[PDB]
RNA sequence: AAUC
RNA sequence: AGUAGUAACAAGAG
RNA sequence: UAUACCUCUGCUUCUGC
């Protein structure tokens, strides 16, 4: 009979004045302002306050009940609690000796259903217990600040959408307005109930647990190979700046998080591949070592049917069935007849701004899908011709047509936008622009109708269109129908050819896109290095020029050019931009045989260049080779190799004779001739260009890059080297 | 506006910039080298480098403060049982008796 | 081999004649 | 003898590498003794010794001594300067707009909307607030409870209403009202019989009374300023004084801040409101764009810059005309609505703390002199510093003993929309078509400004263009902290870079120690900060793991919980080797029960509580999670999660946690002080509230998860509830014929 | 209202350079208290343990450690009488437990101090302790550095051989309830050296591939150990192990609490815009300046009466000069 | 097990 | 192969 | 005295 | 004055964005 106490108690409440006017005068909004009421100031040192506080007799304050009364006023000579009640809690304030007295000889409490309320937490033990650790490797690790998921949910909801389901299972009658909500998640609410019957634990920490496993706690973290949250709750173990650690997380992992990962693998090794003489050859021997956590890379290409071009390319170089089967969110397609490229054009929308867009040219059809519905698409370069789909849930036909209006790229599509969307990051990162237009047009898509236009439906035997409210009518959405019925051999350079000799796909048709994988990717391979990113394959390269310092640059000033293509520098050219990798190639080998022929040797600028003299070099019209003022790499503004000066990866200090590869330091003490101490620079820093006297004022101001090249042999120039060294060099 | 305004502004208003070079950072402190000042006083709240423990080997059991400053004590009996004050050094406003 | 140990570094690329 | 010297280590590794040896924060910042009023007069004066040249009026309003700066002569020295010109900041303005397109109404819309949703409840969640009423700090809590009662009484019932909106306009329209009434609680004695000689006993019971103030002192207490001294403010010889707000101002500076707030995200150029790794992620792609887009053959320099006099010179009158233009398409009511916040601070009034303390030294006295009483005493008691202060302050003085501030930003709290007018000038990036090109990065006061240029002749030349251009909006760069450098290294917010921003490990090593939260959230706390460590600071695992070695160490004798097999002799280690004693599975047993430390690397993220939950006895564990245990009290959503931290830069930010709700999750004791003083009514007043909020969640168990919406009574809500249960209570058969008609006569009666 | 007293001007004093050249140094006695830790699972957490074996011990077997954990000790009991007996006299040994080489738990005993009237309400409130401090030295020696200090000569003993004479240094001294908790937090000294040093172990195992902590210290097969410029001989640079580099800074973290105060945090704060602007000559970012003596101003208004401010204003005086001479071997670089 | 020296 |  | 450092504490209140 | 060698207090004599 609880009801009858709450009343006897509210009565008792309002035969006092000052509750009666309270409880009347005070809204239910209002509650909020009247409980944060207290005496209590904010501690702004709670460090000292506790260490100080807990010196004292009777520092802590209990809860007046029946449970307090349980604990003796003293034991064995020690002052467990007082008389005297506290302000707050209006009961016996007690020592922490009290606490340490009931854990020992107090009543003993009804821990039944403790693990099924603290689920989460155990979840994460659980994890932590069936896991297994690899090894610890010593090398750099390039880390990106990326938004990643910080704990593993149960299943993920926004905000309010939780907030509501935990109302459903603890607090049914104050729930209030029943959304579609409940009915989704109807089976978890259920479940949850059955799970948390017979627990003695307060709601309030029942919410607060529920919560935990429902709303998402998403925050910016450096990573590097791992976004997967079972990863990143461990990731202070998994990785620092100057070491790598391989752990396998026990438990389950998904499906989808192993497909991430599995793109990304076959991305790399292709991306790495393409450079070397016979690629197939080189994808073929890395291919079969990669590994995925666990599952090796042919294991998880086999079992999991989907991905993309990239991952196709290597089943083929397996062995294995390509799924020609691209994936646009919620969209699953699947490639029938037609083959499209890949072109960034400055795409106009309708709030009024322009971004950068990779369209997509030539007439295709895909097999599409959507839930429970299917469909075949057809498309041209910015517009939808043709759209067949069968019939099953009205959201699912409905969320499908917006789905296939946004993947057409269609100009009508893109008008729609009349809005607010955000294709930069909040930290100036890049937003996928496509995958952003599908979110946008998913939630609101009465503009996306609206802006399209309309016709007369279909007039065959099954073929009767749909109008917006997704019943069969008359006026159908411009190209939308609905009906009642639903070997190949790779070749040396990457690309899939058919027995007719036409080719489906090739190692330009992968994404020139650089991400991060959910799961870790292990290459048990010595040479695993190679699959690095750009700062860690310049770093770990300019380590073996270094490493084999003495014998190279021995060889070289004998003669033999044979280190120039050495099996090092290959890795190291797969971060080149492969257009300008030969002019490099050029420049350096130039440069470097300008130093033995000429005799003017700079071994820090040997070590800077001779990584760049493996790509088949490449001259201007006129024999003579390219010049530059820095070599820029793949991805980042802080990648290149200043050649007049020091750069953010490569800088030299002649004082110490101390080298910084990427912030580490290395030592050139006992590597360096004494009469090179004063040999300048200006000699080894442009091809076919050596140093005469110092600036004179005559031949005027500092001559471009153009102004150089284009100089017959014989003729005086100023060149700057860096801020307040200028030189007076003329062309050998 | 702003056009206008940085043209009718006063040339005086300025950061007046140099280039630093090694020779004008002049060392910090001159006063610090300056003998007519007086001598920094040791004022740590206890001794450093100048400390001395009284060694008393334990029983590997841990003992009151009381007891243990007792015991290292009765072990150092010559020191303990000093009743006749030797003064060396004295505190400009200190007592001599009241301290010993 | 132990973290410790030289020995325990990968087999790196060298150079040959 | 070898002379050992410390900076030696900068021969071998650079400045940066090693910033972390540069922090003294194993050492104890300043603080402050006794009084900030010759810090605060000092501000009152500095603040008026920057806009002296500007035009000086007397308030109609107030009947203040005003001073207005802006469109003032422009400076012909390098000394700060308050004189901000309209034209050139609103130039600096539509420059953002065309950079920027359509920013300020989208901004605006995104506020105004969001004003709209907004309870007035979110007042509450604020640090203490200046209580006119009684005219002391308060928490914002009760400070608005006082306001919301004292309004009530002068007819003022937009707070009942839900919104803030209407609360606003009823604060605007308070200054209106010619008298405003407000409770003020005096004792009285009443006889209660007793078991005495004279059977009876004298209880002093609280009694409200209606004390009236005029129309001039409210708008002057609504306007006023409660200034203190900046405590544990860390790399600082002498100290600088601070100032709370009402919670009038309150209101308004919720939405102008949020307005601002909603354009600083999508401005390139800023440090705030992004944080942590989020803001390095940016301030990194930001230096390499800013790097890697400069002209070849040329050079990029990084002043790292600072400015000097930031809340002295910048005037309320330009952030007035900020509003103005960010809500030119925003509705008439909105424009309104955010002109009010500036408009209060540009005629704010300034309260001089305690005072100054007086003290003959044969004699042996003392006795504190107040504000309003400053000019009782001649001047020549007073020390040179305060009589030379005095003197200044004469013009600018109040009878009430406050000081007319209507110049600057005493309490600042506008940090975004400061941000914003720095940006501005960032914005510009260049004057009179010359041969550079400059760009920076704005954190409020802090910024750091690249430029890019022909020769470092021309690079210099555009700096002081820059310089020459804050003049104009009021932001005084610091010649004497401002250095610049070639791009590649710089400061930034200390944050320090050098082809990379470098670890600086110094910063959060205070947060190391016991938080001083309890024993089951600070060893949560403890772990969670040295897991976060390894991850941000670059923190080695032999160094994590010695941190977790430190903490426990730190923890036993905080909380004077030593391993119980450890002899260490204490009141309550006494008890832990009695339970060591008596438990089986001593390694199920807690730290903070004397039990060992089972923490690693991997295993930071688990709570304690459920790592040894399994190697716990089944008696012991039934104690320490005993469900209807008397320690942890009526947990609050905020009070089991989250809990504060206080990092040497920004503003204290609560941080969360995950630990297990077991006897160790306990509460302290009250701050028992306030027995002794008249404010004692307080504790009924608390005790009352506490009675219906804890009888109301009784009734409604989700009001301590969800806050309860409703303009309705209070007690409305618990009469209907109770009528229902009762009535399906006897339909389904809970309750009997008995009971139901005594509930029924119960609910009768009200 | 009386004259505001300010911190007086003093000028450099040998003891300093004498604590910190001592407090550096090694001895045989173990102090630190470091509790025990979980089992090593993770091969992280294995390198991890023998890490420390070399970085903790470093520290652990040096003066300055013994000191520290005096410090913490003291103002632990110190802070737990002052509220406890609030208004009782206390009589509070100086107590610090020690383990030799050989490993024998042997209590030390420094002296005797006196805790006074404890009602401590601000946290700035002052509770005046009184100090009795043994000592082997003889204050006559050094008379300007114990001004503050009142000895006795109490006896003699032979430590070593020589009659080495035992005095008692006792102060009238004072303390606050922030400055015994910041006490009380004076291990997280050894994090502050412990991570500048492991980093420096990281940075290098990246370079060879293998953890170079054992190599970094005493050396390997292929690798020599690391050595850093230490201190000066007659105005003549000296060289010194990675071992003393991480215990000269773990020593300079403990002076940075040992002298903490306004004077430490200021200067500190202002130096470093100078020691930046060093780096840029060193780096050679050409660096520009707008107002360099404003700047100084800044510096040298920090420095009056504090020990380490005044020590440190001297070794940077010092370190400046040796970077000054090396700067002349950079100026005539490519210009033939 | 480590142990450190000095001159 | 992202957004949340 | 001493702590301390631009102003306090070296107990406050009934 | 008196009770008062008694009684109460230790962040609540102003700690902001
Ligand atoms: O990931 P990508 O950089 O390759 O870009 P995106 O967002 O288009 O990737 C989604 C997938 O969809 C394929 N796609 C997209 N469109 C509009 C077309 C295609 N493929 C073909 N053949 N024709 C199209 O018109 C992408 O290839 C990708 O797999």
């Amino acid at each position: 009979g609880m009801t009858l106490a709450k009343i006897e108690l509210l009565k008792q409440l309002l035969r006092d004045n000052e509750a009666k006017t309270v409880l009347k005068q005070t809204t239910v909004d209002q509650y909020n302002i009247i409980r944060k009421f207290n005496t209590s100031r904010i501690e702004k040192n709670p460090s000292l306050r506790m260490k100080w506080a807990m010196c004292s007799n009777f520092p802590l304050a209990l809860t007046k009940g029946d449970m307090a009364n349980r604990i003796p006023l003293e034991y064995k000579g020690i002052q467990l609690k007082t008389n005297a009640e506290d302000i707050g809690t209006k009961g016996q304030m007690c020592s922490i000796a009290a606490v340490t007295w009931w854990n020992t000889y107090g009543p003993i409490g009804d821990t039944e259903g403790f693990e099924r309320v603290y689920e989460s937490f155990f979840l994460r033990k659980m994890r932590l217990d069936n896991a297994t650790w690899g090894r610890i490797t010593f090398g750099p690790v390039e880390r990106v600040r990326k938004r990643v998921l910080l704990n593993p949910l149960t299943k993920e909801m926004p905000p309010d959408e939780a907030s509501n389901v935990i109302m459903e299972i603890l607090f049914p009658k104050e729930a209030g307005i029943p959304r579609e909500s409940t009915w989704i998640h109807r089976e978890l609410i259920k479940e949850k109930r059955e799970k948390l019957k017979g627990t003695m634990i307060t709601p309030i920490v029942l919410a607060y647990m529920l919560e935990r496993e429902l709303v998402a706690r998403r925050r910016f973290l450096p990573v590097a190979g791992a976004t997967s949250a079972e990863f990143i709750e461990m990731l202070h173990c998994l990785q620092g700046e100057n070491w790598r650690q391989i752990y396998h997380p026990g438990g389950n992992k998904l499906t989808e998080s192993r497909s991430q990962s599995m793109i990304v693998a076959c991305r790399k090794i292709i991306r790495r591949s393409i450079v070397a003489s016979n690629p197939l050859e080189l994808a073929v021997e890395i291919a079969n070592k990669t590994v995925i956590d666990t599952e090796p890379l042919k294991s998880c290409l086999a079992a999991i049917d989907g991905g993309d071009v990239a991952c196709d390319i290597i089943r083929a170089a397996l062995g294995l069935k390509i799924r020609q089967r691209q994936r646009f969110g919620r969209l699953e397609l699947k490639r029938i007849s037609g083959r499209g490229f890949k072109n960034d054009e400055e795409i106009l929308i309708g709030n009024g701004t322009i971004q950068k867009i990779g369209i997509w040219d030539g007439e295709e059809e895909f097999h599409v899908r959507c839930g429970e519905c299917r469909g075949i698409l057809k498309k041209s370069k910015m517009k939808l011709e043709k759209l067949l789909i069968n019939s099953a849930k009205k959201e699912d036909m409905r969320d499908l047509i917006i789905l296939c209006m946004v993947f057409s790229q269609d100009t009508r599509m893109f008008q729609g936008v009349r809005g607010e969307i955000n294709f930069l990051n909040r930290a100036g990162q890049l937003l996928s622009p496509m995958y952003q237009l599908q979110r946008y047009f998913l939630n609101r898509s009465n503009d996306l109708f609206d802006q399209w236009g309309y016709e007369e439906s279909p007039k065959a035997s099954e073929l009767h269109g749909i109008n917006e409210s997704m019943n069969a009518s008359d006026y159908t959405l411009k190209g939308v129908v609905v009906t009642r019925n639903v070997k190949v051999s790779i070749t040396k350079n990457l690309s899939l050819i058919k027995r007719t000799g036409e080719v489906i796909m090739g190692a330009n048709d992968v994404s020139e896109l650089e991400s991060q994988a959910q799961l870790m990717i292990t290459y048990d391979t010595p040479k695993m290095w190679e699959m690095g990113t750009t700062k860690e394959l310049v770093q770990n390269t300019y380590q073996w020029v270094l490493k084999n310092l003495v014998t190279l640059k021995a060889q070289f000033l004998l003669g033999k050019e044979d280190m120039f293509q050495w099996d090092a520098f290959e890795a190291f050219e797969s971060i080149i931009p492969q257009k300008m990798a030969g002019q490099y190639s050029g420049f350096a080998r130039a440069v470097l045989k300008q130093m033995r022929d000429q005799e003017v040797m700079k071994t820090d600028q040997f070590i800077k260049l001779l990584p760049f003299c493996f790509s088949p070099p490449k001259l201007r019209s006129n024999g003579e080779p390219y010049q530059f003022l820095k070599l820029v790499l793949k991805g980042g503004g802080e990648n290149f190799i200043e050649v007049r000066k020091g750069s953010p990866l490569f800088s030299y200090n002649p004082q110490t004779e101390v080298l910084t590869i990427c912030g580490r330091m290395m030592s050139l003490k006992g590597k360096i001739e004494d009469e090179e101490r004063n040999r300048s620079m200006g000699n080894a820093v442009l091809a076919g260009f050596l140093v005469s006297g110092k600036y004179d004022p005559d031949l005027g101001d500092f001559k471009t890059i153009e102004e150089l090249e284009k100089l017959k042999p014989g003729e005086k120039a100023n060149i700057l080297l860096y801020q307040g060294k200028p030189v007076k060099v003329v062309k050998r | 506006a702003i056009e206008r305004n940085l043209a009718r502004m006063s040339p005086l208003v300025s950061v007046t910039p140099k280039k630093l070079t090694w020779e004008d950072l002049r060392p910090i402190g001159p006063h610090i080298y300056n003998h007519e000042l007086p001598e920094v006083p040791y004022n740590a709240f206890l001794l450093m480098s100048d400390e001395l423990g009284l060694a008393n080997m334990t029983e590997g059991k841990s003992k009151k403060p009381k007891t243990l400053a007792k015991e290292c004590l009765e072990k150092y009996s010559t020191l303990r049982d000093q009743t006749d004050p030797i003064l060396i050094m004295k505190s400009e406003k200190a007592n001599e008796n009241f301290l010993w | 081999y132990s973290p410790t140990s030289p020995s325990y570094s990968p087999t790196s690329p060298s150079y040959s004649p | 003898g070898m002379n050992i010297n410390p900076y030696f280590l900068f021969i071998d590794v650079p400045i940066q590498a090693a910033i972390s040896t540069t922090f003294p924060y194993t050492g104890v910042p300043p603080y402050s003794h006794g009084t900030g009023t010759g810090y605060t007069i000092d501000t009152v004066i500095r603040t008026h010794e920057y806009s002296n040249k500007g035009k000086q009026y007397i308030s109609d309003v107030t009947g203040c001594t005003m001073v207005d700066p802006t469109n003032g002569p422009l400076p012909e020295d390098n000394e700060p300067s308050a004189y901000a010109q309209l034209d050139c900041v609103l130039e600096a303005l539509d420059r953002m707009d065309e950079e920027h397109p359509g920013l300020f109404q989208a901004a605006s819309q995104n506020a105004m909307e969001t004003l709209m949703v907004t309870t007035v409840d979110k007042l509450t969640q604020g640090r203490q607030t200046f209580d006119w009423t009684v005219c002391r700090n308060q928490p914002a809590a009760t400070a608005l409870n006082t306001t919301i009662t004292s309004f009530r009484l002068n007819d003022l019932n937009g707070a009942d209403k839900g919104g803030l909106i209407p609360f606003c306009q009823d604060i605007i329209d308070s200054l209106d009202r010619p008298e405003m009434t407000f409770f003020s609680v005096k004792n009285i004695k009443k006889k209660l019989p007793a078991k005495n000689r004279k059977g009876f006993l004298i209880k002093r019971i609280p009694m409200k009374v209606k004390d009236k103030i005029t129309k001039v002192e409210y708008i002057k207490r609504a306007l006023s300023l409660n200034t203190m001294t900046k405590d544990a403010e860390r790399g600082k010889l002498k100290r600088r004084a601070i100032a709370t707000a009402g919670i009038q101002i309150r209101g308004f500076v919720l939405v102008v801040e949020n307005l601002a707030k909603n354009i600083c995200e999508n401005l390139e150029q800023s440090g705030l409101p992004v944080g942590g790794n989020e803001k390095k992620a940016k301030l990194s792609n930001a230096v390499a764009k800013m790097l890697s887009n400069c002209p070849p053959g040329g050079i990029s320099m990084t002043v790292t810059g600072d400015n000097t006099k930031w809340n002295e010179c910048l005037n309320p009158r330009i952030f007035l005309a900020m509003t103005e233009r960010i809500t030119r398409d925003s509705p008439i009511w909105f424009r309104d609505f955010c002109s009010i916040a500036p408009v209060l601070f540009s005629n704010k009034i300034a309260r001089l703390g305690k005072g100054f303390m007086i003290t003959s030294k044969t004699k042996r006295l003392k006795a504190q002199i107040p504000c309003p009483d400053l000019f009782s005493i001649p001047l020549e008691r007073y020390n040179e510093e305060t009589r030379a202060k005095l003197k200044k302050l004469k013009p600018f003085f109040n009878e009430e003993g406050t000081a007319s501030l209507s110049p600057g930003m005493m309490m600042g709290m506008f940090n975004m929309l400061s941000t914003v007018l720095g940006v501005a000038a960032l914005g510009i990036k260049n004057i009179g078509n010359k041969e550079y090109l400059w760009d920076g990065l704005q954190s409020s006061d802090d910024f750091a400004l690249f430029v890019n240029a022909k020769d470092e002749e021309t690079c210099m030349e555009g700096i002081n263009d820059f310089y020459r251009t804050c003049k104009l909006l009021g932001i005084n760069m610091s010649k004497k902290k401002s250095y610049c450098n070639e791009t590649g290294m710089f400061e930034f917010t200390s944050m320090f870079y050098r082809d990379g921003f470098v670890s600086n490990f110094a910063m959060e090593l205070p947060s190391f120690g016991v938080a001083g939260v309890n024993e089951s959230a600070d060893m949560a706390i403890g772990m969670t900060i040295i897991k976060n460590n390894m991850i941000n600071n670059g923190m080695g695992p032999a160094t994590a793991q010695t941190a977790i070695q430190l903490f426990i160490a730190d923890y036993r004798y905080t909380y004077k919980c030593h391993r119980g097999d450890s002899k260490v002799e204490g009141k309550r280690m006494k008890i832990i080797k009695e339970l060591w004693e008596n438990t089986k599975g001593r390694d199920g047993l807690l730290v903070a029960d004397g039990g060992p430390n089972i923490y690693n690397l991997r295993n930071l993220h688990i709570p304690e509580i459920v790592l040894k939950y399994n190697l716990m006895d089944p008696e012991y564990k039934g104690r320490l999670l005993h469900p209807q245990n008397p320690f942890v009290g009526h947990l609050s959503i905020e009070g089991i999660k989250e809990a504060d931290i206080t990092p040497a830069h920004g503003p204290v930010k609560k941080m969360d946690y995950d630990a297990v709700s077991g006897t160790h999750s306990w509460r302290t004791k009250r701050n028992r002080s306030i027995l002794n003083t008249d404010q004692r009514n307080m504790i009924l007043e608390e005790q009352c509230y506490a009675k219906c909020c804890n009888l109301f969640e009784a009734c409604f168990n989700s009001a301590s998860y969800r806050k309860p919406v409703g303009q309705h009574s209070m007690l409305e809500a618990m009469a209907h509830r109770l009528r229902m249960d009762a009535r399906l209570d006897y339909e389904s058969g809970r309750m009997s014929k008995d009971d139901f008609e005594k509930a029924m006569a119960h609910l009768g009666e009200i | 209202q009386e004259e505001p007293k300010i911190p007086n001007k003093c000028r450099v004093a040998a003891w300093v350079q004498t604590e910190m050249n001592l407090l550096s140094t090694l001895t045989s006695k173990r102090a630190l208290d470091l509790p025990e830790i979980g089992p090593d699972v993770a091969p992280v957490e294995h390198v991890g343990s023998e890490r420390r074996k070399y970085f903790v011990n470093e520290i652990n077997y040096c003066k300055a450690s013994t000191v520290m954990m005096k410090y913490v000790l003291f103002h632990t009991s110190l802070l737990n009488e002052s509220n406890a007996s609030m208004g009782k006299y206390k009589v509070i040994p100086i107590t610090n437990r020690v383990v030799n080489e050989k490993g024998e738990s042997f209590d030390m005993l420094y002296g005797l101090a006196v805790k006074g009237q404890s009602h401590l309400r601000g946290d700035t409130d002052v509770v005046t302790v009184v100090t009795f401090e043994f000592s082997s030295t003889d204050p006559r020696v050094d008379s300007g550095k114990w001004p503050k200090y009142t000895v006795f000569r109490i006896g003699s003993l032979f430590v070593s051989g020589r009659e080495k004479s035992v005095y008692l240094y006792c102060r009238v001294n004072g303390t606050n309830k922030i400055q015994m908790k910041w006490g009380m937090e004076a291990r997280r000294c050894l994090l502050q050296s412990m991570q500048q040093m492991e980093a420096i172990v990281e940075q290098e195992s990246s370079i060879q591939g293998y953890d170079m902590t054992k190599a970094c210290f005493k050396g390997d097969r292929v690798n020599s150990p690391k050595t850093f410029s230490i201190g000066t001989q007659e105005g003549k640079l000296v060289k010194g192990s990675f071992g003393k580099a991480l215990r000269v800074i773990f020593t300079k973290c403990l002076m940075h609490y040992v002298f903490g105060n306004a004077q430490l945090e200021g200067f500190s704060a202002e130096s470093r815009r100078l020691l930046l602007l060093i780096q840029a000559l060193k780096d050679r970012k050409g660096p520009w300046v707008f107002d360099l003596e404003g700047m100084y101003s800044g510096i040298e208004e920090c420095i009056s009466n504090n020990p380490w401010v005044i020590q440190s204003a001297y070794w940077f005086n010092e370190w400046l000069g040796f970077e000054k001479e090396g700067s002349k071997v950079l100026e005539s670089v490519d210009e033939i």
